[PDB]
């Protein structure tokens, strides 16, 4: 069965989720407003962008251990995990039926269309899409969900992290918690694989982020997109 | 590399 530790853990990430995932998309109301007509959807989008990085870290301060890190090796694994988890929890929003985020509106409401409307080629968004469907089939309970978020975050192998050994055990301690939960509260057939499966989206994640990474150094290199981000996004995925 | 904003959401 899962622990008392492992059930604590649960619990209090997906409080954490909830307090930093509004499922009604209220807040969105305050972004400069998306316009499909140039990249008429970054500054829309770049706010959407800062807005999620900020909830990423509210989440992420509350992962059991991560208080124990650093604040060095804290920023270390935020700035290389965000990203990757604003694509993990937009899956929350996304939908297979048109292949879209659908954030409560038709004004947010966002097609492959708008993604390439804020500097983002096909070279992204192909395989953004096709982890989105994947991720969708298969059907994580918010439980696993949260979890593999957590797992995200504290992943000891991002570069510049100095205490790998103590990010590798918190790391270690959810890994455990989510193989135990699936064996104890998924049934199969949903289980089969599932966490080699939660697995490999961490790994196609990566080239995710690589991809993110290449698209967003040339995006932002010329100053009149970077006008167009955040204070927040240029801290976090760079200033030129 | 100086990360105030992120700093200060991390407290
Ligand atoms: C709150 C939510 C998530 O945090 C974010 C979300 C959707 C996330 C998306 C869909 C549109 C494109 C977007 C924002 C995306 C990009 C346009 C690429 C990053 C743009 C930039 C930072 C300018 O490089 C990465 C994640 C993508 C909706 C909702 O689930």
């Amino acid at each position: 069965k899962l622990s008392e530790e492992q059930q604590h853990i649960i619990a209090i990430l997906l409080d954490a989720h909830h307090k930093t995932y509004d499922p009604t998309y209220a807040d969105f109301r305050d972004f400069r407003p998306p316009v499909r007509m140039p990249l008429s959807m970054l500054p829309h989008l770049a706010d959407l962008v800062s807005y999620s990085i900020q909830k990423v870290i509210g989440f992420a301060k509350m992962i059991p251990g991560f208080r124990d890190l650093t604040s060095d090796d804290q920023i270390v694994l935020l700035k290389s995990s965000a990203i990757e988890v604003i694509m993990l929890r937009s899956n929350q929003s996304f939908t297979m039926d048109d292949m879209s985020w659908d954030c409560g509106s038709q004004d947010y409401k966002y097609d492959v269309t708008d993604v390439s409307k804020a500097g983002h080629t096909l070279e992204l968004i192909e395989p953004l899409i096709k982890f989105q469907v994947g991720l969708k089939k298969l059907n994580l309970h918010e439980e696993e969900h949260v979890l593999l978020m957590a797992i995200c975050i504290v992943s000891p192998d991002r570069p510049g992290v100095q205490d790998a050994k103590l990010v590798e055990a918190i790391q270690d301690r959810l890994s455990n918690t989510l193989q135990t939960y699936i064996r104890c509260r998924h049934p199969p057939p949903g289980s089969h694989q599932l966490y080699a499966k939660m697995i490999q989206k961490l790994a196609d994640l990566r080239s995710l982020n690589e991809e993110h990474s290449k698209q967003y150094r040339s995006l932002s290199f010329q100053p009149e997109n970077s006008m167009k981000l955040t204070p927040l996004v240029l801290e976090v995925f760079g200033n030129e | 590399k100086n990360h105030p904003m992120l700093m200060n959401l991390l407290k």
